[PDB]
RNA sequence: AACGUGUCGCGAUGGAUGACUUGGCUUCCUAUUCGUUGAAGAACGCAGUAAAGUGCGAUAAGUGGUAUCAAUUGCAGAAAUUACCAAUCUUUGAACGCAAACGGCGCAUGGGAGAAGCUUGUCAUCCCCGUGCAUGCCAUAUUCUCAGUGUCGA
RNA sequence: UAGAUGUGGCCUGGAGGUUAGGACGAAGCUUAUGGCGUGAGCCUAAGAUGGACCGGCCUCUAGUGCAGAUCUUGGUUGGCGUAGCAAAGAUCUAACGGAGACGUUGGAUACUGGAGCGGGGAAGGAUUUCGUGCCAACGGCACUCGUACACGAGUUGUUCGGAAACUGAGCACAACGUUAUAUCGUUUUGUUAGGAAAGUGAAGGUGUGGGCCAUAACUGAAAAGGGGCAACAGAGAACCUGGGUUAUAUUCCAAAAAGAAAUUGCAUGUGG
RNA sequence: AGACCUGAGUGUGGCAGGACUACCCGCCGAACUUAAGCAUAUUACUCAGCGGAGGAAAAGAAAACAACCGUGAUUCUCUCAGUGAGCGGCGAGCGAAGAGGGAACGAACUCGUUGCCGAAUCGGGUCUUACAAGGCCUUGAGUUGUGGCACAAAUAUCAU
């Protein structure tokens, strides 16, 4: 190995996603849509948003469309199944 | 004409960002920094213009790791 | 309040991984607190909060190295070790030459330090 | 217009937040030298090309 | 020179900025102890040795230790909407009165005193 | 007269001058000189509130160690700040898997998610993380493989 | 006049000496403040100036005296409220807002006239978008408005564009050559004095009643012509309507997916 | 049907490139200017250009100077010396060296040859407290010579 330097499951779902979202545009998506805001990191992938939500927020994802802001701050709209209500998430969440 | 008319036609970019000197001078064409010579190994570095040597020498910018090892090598260790 | 380190050497590295995924996750939610509201009460906690990710991760990048040095710094054969643990030293004081020759001398050169060695003689 | 490069968007975003004034919580610092923000690009008078 | 040392002066960092800040001890504190004086340290008693607040004594609130001044507990100052504010006296204008304890200040200040004695 | 002068007092603009000077310059001196173990450079980042700068690198305005004592300070917050001397050290760059206005693409190699099938778990593509993989050169391989109508011999 | 020379001669910055001032007001600065020196200049007074340094003398020292260089820099001024703000669409009204020519809505008359003061893009710009404020200076008039200022937001893709994945004009890493030297030259109408590569097929290895059957290893089957870029208009490219954003939509919509398709990968299984 | 030779291939173990360049070392290298013109010359063996190291570099242990009563590695300094040297359209200009007083300096050394040896060498192991100035196994390099020793028709070399 070329490196020590320890990792773990924790780091590996904690730095795609950061914070969620709250805005006029974010909160009227949970209510009416079922999706989420979360400010993903940058170089994230869209397969491993959805693997990071399950693995944080014990929710199913279905659709988790993403955008490059023009912040340099990847945003991601996230879809939860219809099973897992979002109004439920965000409340939990503390959103 | 020459002046303002002919202004106009500056459509394209002949430079743009080099990722080695990190400015605006990476001639697209054939492609090679205006100003480090990218893809050279060898920065572009002329005696004929010392002012600009001093704008891209050491200690102009962060100088990480010479921050720290002259540090090192001025206590003893290595 | 956070981890204290002087306790915190004593714990293990699967004692740590539990410790740690829990400062991540309240600092998960501190940052959800800081986005809506201010609560400087419930906000304010980060920077305690962040530096002790930071000396958990220390701890574990201070041990899996001593692990992984007290396990390839050996009389081991063929003993060549990762070069990020290799006693680092700048790339001339690398090459120069080490303490076992720059004093090597040849026959014909051992046995005039012997007939004829530098004296301490002193002038009357 | 449309096309621009990931990393030629990374770097207006990083003028797009350095656009922002002082906050006046600075000005009434110790020893600032801070009165004004000095290095605000307004788009029409200079150009970035980056 | 002049230069260097109004560099390292006001260049100084805050663990030297607090023995550039030293006050004198009183004339019945300092053989209490044989010391000559001591850095100001927040709760520690004092009286105003000179200004327009000299000679009144008061109990040392903090030592703002850039302004390069301390900030005693009765010397305050009114601003215009009544709300009143704390003037920073430079420690040399002040007399320490009274100490704050430590296993770290009885001990240094008998290292002081292993000086005299 | 009004205007235009013109001298005086008072104002405005102006920012000289003086006073100051944590800067410059010059001179001298005491020691030790970066990088494939990834430098210099630049790029983007990181603060409870930070645009620049300084500091730092996803341990991010710092973690550790010692050594110091009670602050930091615009104001929150909090039973640390300052100084020094093992780490962490993103994307690049000699940049070296290939490329490159692609935050792109592989080849190995582990391990770790996620799951459909399937046997409560197990690795399918998919997707992360990490290492390795540039050329040249030197050394070298218990008899690691080879080429030659070069030499010779069984 | 050019020039030369002298001056116990004038002046500025600083040094070595000396004498000496200063918060009971130093430098500076002002002048119908006088006086006194032929003069350079000095000294005084008086400041409803200034706030902390500094004078005389003897030597020393120099970045030492300015009106004039189309001097340099900064600032001001005249002309001067002057030239002008004259090409390109004529605003008119109500009542409403507003601190108030301004805006909004209605009505009116128009202008652009489908090679547009239209709707979309590339190049370029990169927040100018949007909303809510705001109105200091910027919009050469003005503004309650603004592409201005402030805050807040805003860009959603299996299928669209790009890349992954084509070749063109061409480029040139390697090698090789040359060069004191390379950052030089050759280089797809196919490289290189030139040994430039796992795509396949296999015996053997492996669960187990020595073979039924199966993955895998590590070999190694012929096979010439090293790689690699270069097209957001060439090639290529699997998605279409309907609709519920302050600003995005062939991007969003969740289960009477608002729907309907196509399609790639891997899978289980009905058809032989 | 194998050795050797000459070449390959990847496996390991490494290294090189890059930055910095004031000084330093090599190559390259002008012109303006001066000569009251200018082409020799001067500028200048300079600037720029390519390359390369160091804390200094370079030089350095006589195929040296001298012509003396001789000096004795290199470097540096004062000086010789702007030279009664000298080069030069013998013009403009240029221009050293020995010696001397110094600084420094316990400053000298080792290959090849020669003779005597001939693998005593080197490298991979291993064993020992890491001992590799050693032990003891090693064809693995090496005999196309690693290593050891001696310094002159004059010394003493050479072994217990
Ligand atoms: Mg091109
Ligand atoms: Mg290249
Ligand atoms: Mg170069
Ligand atoms: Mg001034
Ligand atoms: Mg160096
Ligand atoms: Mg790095
Ligand atoms: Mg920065
Ligand atoms: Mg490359
Ligand atoms: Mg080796
Ligand atoms: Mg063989
Ligand atoms: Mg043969
Ligand atoms: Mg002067
Ligand atoms: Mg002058
Ligand atoms: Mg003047
Ligand atoms: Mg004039
Ligand atoms: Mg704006
Ligand atoms: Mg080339
Ligand atoms: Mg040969
Ligand atoms: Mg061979
Ligand atoms: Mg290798
Ligand atoms: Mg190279
Ligand atoms: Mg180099
Ligand atoms: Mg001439
Ligand atoms: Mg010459
Ligand atoms: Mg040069
Ligand atoms: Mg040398
Ligand atoms: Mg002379
Ligand atoms: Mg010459
Ligand atoms: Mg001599
Ligand atoms: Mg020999």
């Amino acid at each position: 190995s070329n490196r020590v330097t320890v990792e773990s499951k924790d780091i590996a779902a904690f730095s795609v996603i950061r914070y969620p979202l709250t805005t006029d545009k974010a909160m009227k998506k949970i209510e009416e849509n079922n999706t989420l805001t979360f400010i993903v990191d940058s170089r994230a992938n869209k397969t491993e948003i959805k693997k990071a939500m399950r693995k944080l927020y014990q929710v199913k994802a279905v659709k988790v469309n993403t955008l490059i802001r023009p912040d340099g701050l990847k945003k991601a709209y996230i879809r939860l199944s219809a099973a897992h209500d979002a109004l439920d998430t965000a409340n939990k969440i503390g959103l | 004409t020459k002046g303002t008319t002919s202004m106009g036609q500056r459509h394209g970019r002949t430079h743009i960002l080099c990722r080695r000197c990190g400015r605006n001078s990476y001639h697209v064409q054939w492609e090679r920094c205006a100003a480090c010579a990218y893809p050279r190994a060898s920065r572009r570095r002329y005696n004929w213009s010392v002012k600009a040597i001093k704008r891209r020498r050491t200690g102009t910018g962060r100088c990480r790791y010479l921050k720290v090892v002259n540090r090192r090598i001025a206590n003893h260790f290595k | 309040h956070h981890m204290k380190i002087k306790d915190l050497r004593e714990k293990s590295k699967d004692d740590l991984l539990k410790t740690l995924t829990e400062y991540k996750k309240e600092l998960s939610q501190l940052r959800v607190v800081q986005q809506t509201g201010g609560a400087e009460t419930r906000l304010g906690r980060i920077r305690p909060i962040r530096k002790s990710i930071a000396r958990i991760l220390t701890v574990l990048n201070q041990n899996e190295r001593s692990n992984l040095k007290m396990f390839y710094a050996d009389r081991k054969l063929r003993c060549k070790t990762p070069k990020v643990l290799r006693a680092k030293l700048t790339h001339r004081r690398r090459l120069a030459l080490k303490e076992n020759e720059k004093n090597r001398k040849t026959s014909r050169q051992m046995r005039q330090a012997h007939k004829f060695p530098k004296r301490v003689y002193a002038v009357k | 217009g449309r096309f621009k490069p990931l990393a030629v968007k990374k770097k207006y975003a990083k003028k797009m937040n350095q656009n922002k004034p002082v906050p006046y919580w600075i000005r009434l610092r110790t020893g600032n030298r801070i009165k004004w923000n000095e290095k605000r690009r307004h788009w029409r008078r200079t150009k970035l090309n980056y | 020179s002049r230069r260097k040392a109004r560099r390292a002066h006001f260049q100084a960092p805050s663990h030297v900025r607090r023995v550039l800040m030293s006050a004198p001890l009183s004339k019945e504190l300092r053989a209490k102890y044989n010391v000559r004086a001591m850095p100001v340290r927040k709760d520690d008693e004092v009286i105003v040795k000179r200004g327009t607040f000299k000679g009144r004594e008061g109990k040392v609130t903090a030592c703002y230790r850039l302004k390069w001044v301390i900030l005693i507990d009765k010397v305050n100052r009114e601003k215009a909407n009544g709300s009143t504010v704390a003037v920073g006296i430079h420690p040399s204008n002040v007399e320490i009165t009274k100490l704050k304890l430590t296993h770290h200040r009885k001990s240094i200040l008998e290292r002081k005193d292993r000086s005299s004695k």
